[PDB]
């Protein structure tokens, strides 16, 4: 069949800017391309139909052309609300074939991570096990690192981590950390500390909590 | 049950274009209806798609690259080619399905039309 | 015009799930019905499609033999049958449709059906009750939050005092540990409002038909 | 019964001559056949008329002025076509018959051929 | 290879005969069978063709309605059936036939069947004898002769002694005169032959199966 | 459909003479048109097919030409056999036609006729009836005229003559002619004569018999 080839795997913009993504097709497919947009977790809406048709609803900050093998999507004026993925899918042609779509990021001033540390629930340890769990909200820029401290060493067994996709509202990220251990050996140290690094600051993040 | 569809049994193209008229068995008008030229002994390529539905301006259009143009009349599509290759002298087939009101009504393959673009 | 789809299943390697979809809204025989599949993490693919009327279909050659399309005129349902079925069938399938005449696009997409291929247990989670010590991480207001571990399979939901709460709520994603699940959320309220105000954390379990309500303290 | 009839779906003259194959269902060989060739959609002209008799050459001929020649074999003949003018340009059908041994034998209408003479 | 006719038929101005022509000599379903008319003095024109075989047939639009070609397998015999007569379908119909595969021509004819369309009398003939006075129109030799009035219809055969003479013999055409027919032949023999031997005239006119000799005395 | 225009519509030549006929066709029939032979009262029979070819058994001084539109018979040294009459038919196009046919006449030496008359019949007077038959064989050319006399009167009532084709055998013609008159009317008269004049001779040639 035809192969879709979206560029920009990735973007990072402002708000206001205006980006622009590309899709060629191997072969000639006309005009019968369309793009589509599938925010986290959200069903894909279509954008542009025909190469240049824009679809009833869609802002006019929406842009779309091209003929044959050439096709862009162009965003103008970029909004936080346009954090989303971008495919481009061609309608000319059985089987219909989609791209690989486009990740965008609307980039907004840096922001420190509050972090907040929370002991093993009572309810818990009444089951034999014991997990700490470290919350790393509202950040930006996505980067950072976790380190846990039990007293003073450096723990790496038992931690899980997870990571929210950029907050649509004020884009931003969250992470949160569980480092589970057994009630057993999680009785026997005091000083449980989750620390942080992020690009807000040259001096770790600490939070940390003992067994009273 | 089954449409009749009548069709001129050749058509030389004056300037490399020539009118396909369709003459078929049906209405006086106002249905939903999507009218089809196929290309092909093997029918494998959709020349042109003219949409009709009731009133909403007849709707022509082509995913083969074709310059193709539709006018509607009772009983009866007529397809515009233009700009079409001497290496297009094939048979071309019609077709016609109404989609509403039900049932589905289809078309009985015709004899066809073999266009000779010179 | 909506387009309803079937909720998430588990089925057990080898066997045949066929999911459903059901317009309302607008002409159902004047419409193609196309499935498509998104793996999580990857971009969708287009399975096949149907045109209730003619009973015509259009098939993907990437799904030949699992990919069966029936379509069902008089509750203007179309299932998609995918039969024998492995981890590589686990993936969100979308329904959506094509206009008959001028078929340039889907306009209209179901929600998704999530399909999970794994052999492993049904478990209702475990939740827990995140409450802070003798610190503040952020003076002035709290961040409560809540423990859900041990879950099979996806997906849980978390609401805060029955929905009630939805401002400053983070819904971690879940991560599948030793062939379980474990997710957190966090909700930060005024240190005004906490601990004066109750404050719990609701958690449901369609898969294993379970409702938890966890208050911290 | 009724014969088959596998034809080219197209067939573009070169140096204003083509091969006309038609692929049969039937014989390793000898009986007395009579083979013909027909153009247009309503069949009128019968363009080339082989006929064979077990042994005796095969005896090809046109009452139409076409310049054509007959090959044989098994369960095919070969119209060959020349000096074809660029109007002639058209779907030809394959046509069999068996007249001895009995029983009458006869081939169902094929897909035919479009010959594009350019 | 014989091709072989009805015998003459008279019909009346109104209705309708179908006359017959059966192969023998060659394969019938490997040969078109055609009828051509001649009228008395007027050349020849094809009626129609039939094959046997797949039963197919061709008609000339002069014959459309009259002609109606039919084919007997079994016997290898073709029909031809005239219907509706007039004075116009009076003429000699011949029966030939064409090559199946090489179609070109008509190589083998019937020796035709006559047909009157008259409604007229079916009369005997009156045999009258003619001898010479006394004189002498040739000297050393004399010629004889026999008149055939009012008959009807045609044809009628005159041999001389019952075919043993038939050198010197001229049979005139018939005339038709007010509606019957009348013929006369003459034959011329040695002097010296006549009257010492006896000679005979044959009257044959199967229209009314009527055979007479009449002796020149 | 298609027309037959064959040229000479008779014709005559000598022992011999290698004579020739025409048949032109209004439209193009390629090579597809025949040539038939039909003796006097006989069945037609193939001569040449295809334009030139002859036809199993058919002497070499028959031959045929033409193509298209124009087409010509041929015979060389004619033979008294070939008296006949010629047409040509077409096999290209249905419905097959014929042409008009030409008539041949072998021209040999002037000949007299051996002049016959003969009284009624003894049998035939015993009806009420009486036929004076006179007989006019062998002569050519076919040019005859017969003149009956009654006595001395001529008499044109009551007579019928009748014509044989050219003899295949010796060339000639011969006629007959009938005075038929009634019992009564033939009793009165005594002398009945048959007159012939015939380019073989200036004097008339006449035969008469008396009721003796
Ligand atoms: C086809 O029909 C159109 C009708 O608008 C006419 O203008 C045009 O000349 C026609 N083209 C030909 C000659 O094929
Ligand atoms: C066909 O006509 C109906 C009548 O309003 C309309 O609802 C429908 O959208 C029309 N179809 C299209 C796609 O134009
Ligand atoms: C038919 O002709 C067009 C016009 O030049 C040409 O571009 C095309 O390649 C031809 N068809 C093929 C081989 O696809
Ligand atoms: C057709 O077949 C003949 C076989 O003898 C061959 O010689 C000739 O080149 C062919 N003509 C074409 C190219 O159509
Ligand atoms: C067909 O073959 C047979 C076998 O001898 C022969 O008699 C017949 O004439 C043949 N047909 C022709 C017309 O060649
Ligand atoms: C087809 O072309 C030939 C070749 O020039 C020409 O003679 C003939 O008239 C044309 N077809 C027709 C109109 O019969």
């Amino acid at each position: 069949d035809i192969q879709m080839n979206q560029s920009p795997s990735s973007l990072s913009a402002s708000l206001g800017d205006t980006i622009t993504i590309t899709c060629h097709a191997s072969q000639n497919i006309y005009v019968w391309l369309n793009w589509y947009q599938q925010k986290p977790g959200n069903i894909p809406k279509l954008l542009i139909y025909k190469a240049s048709n824009l679809h009833t609803g869609v802002p006019s900050r929406f842009s779309g052309s091209g003929s044959g093998t050439g096709f862009t999507l162009t965003i103008s004026s970029l909004q936080p609300e346009d954090i989303a993925t971008y495919y481009c899918q061609q309608g000319q042609t059985y089987p219909y074939t989609f791209g690989g779509g486009t990740k965008l990021e609307i980039k907004r001033a840096d922001a420190a991570p509050t972090v907040s540390i929370f002991p093993p629930s009572s309810e818990q340890l009444t089951s034999g096990g014991a997990s700490v769990v470290c919350f790393l909200n509202n950040f930006y820029p996505k980067d950072i690192n976790v380190k846990w401290k039990i007293d003073g060493s450096e723990r790496q067994n038992g931690v899980l981590n997870s990571w929210t996709d950029q907050d649509s509202k004020d884009s931003t990220y969250s992470m949160s950390s569980t480092l589970t251990l057994t009630k057993d050996e999680y009785e026997r140290h005091n000083s449980y500390t989750c620390e942080a690094t992020h690009k807000t600051s040259t001096s770790p993040i600490v939070k940390s909590f003992n067994r009273n | 049950n089954k449409i009749l569809v009548k069709q001129s049994p050749m058509l030389v193209a004056y300037d490399n274009a020539v009118n396909l008229s369709c003459k078929y068995s049906y209405n006086l008008f106002s249905r939903e209806f999507r009218a089809s030229l196929h290309k092909g002994l093997d029918s494998a390529v959709e020349v042109c798609v003219v949409y009709g539905n009731y009133s909403q301006q007849l709707q022509v259009y082509s995913k083969t690259g074709f310059n193709c143009d539709g006018k509607l009349g009772n009983e009866s599509v007529t397809f515009y080619l233009q700009n079409l290759y001497v290496n297009q002298t094939d048979i071309y087939f019609c077709k016609i399905e109404v989609m509403y009101p039900p049932p589905y009504l289809d078309n009985e393959k015709s004899n066809g039309t073999i266009i000779h673009v010179k | 015009v909506q387009l309803q789809q079937s909720g998430p299943e588990l089925v057990k390697p080898g066997t045949s799930v066929r999911i459903s979809c059901e317009a309302s809204g607008y002409t159902f025989t004047s419409y193609y019905i196309h499935w498509v599949k998104q793996r999580p993490g990857q971009g969708l693919e287009w399975i096949g499609c149907i045109y209730p009327g003619n009973v015509n279909t259009n098939y993907n050659e990437k799904f030949k033999d699992k990919a069966t399309l029936i379509v069902d005129t008089s509750s203007n349902t179309a299932y998609m049958q995918l039969s024998r079925m492995t981890s590589e069938d686990s993936a969100v399938y979308f329904c959506t449709r094509s206009h008959y005449g001028l078929d340039w696009n889907f306009d209209v997409w179901g929600a998704g059906t999530t399909v999970t291929v794994s052999s492993a247990k049904t478990t209702p989670p475990s939740v827990y009750p995140l409450a802070p010590g003798s610190a503040a991480q952020t003076n002035s207001m709290v961040t409560l939050g809540c423990l859900v571990k041990g879950y099979f399979p996806e997906p849980v939901t978390v609401t805060w005092n029955s929905g009630s709460l939805s401002s400053g709520v983070h819904t971690f994603p879940a991560v599948l540990q030793s062939d379980l699940y474990t997710l957190s959320s966090s909700v930060t309220v005024p240190s005004s409002t906490w601990p004066s105000e109750t404050v719990t954390c609701n958690v449901a379990h369609p898969a294993s038909s379970t409702k938890v309500d966890k208050k911290i303290v």
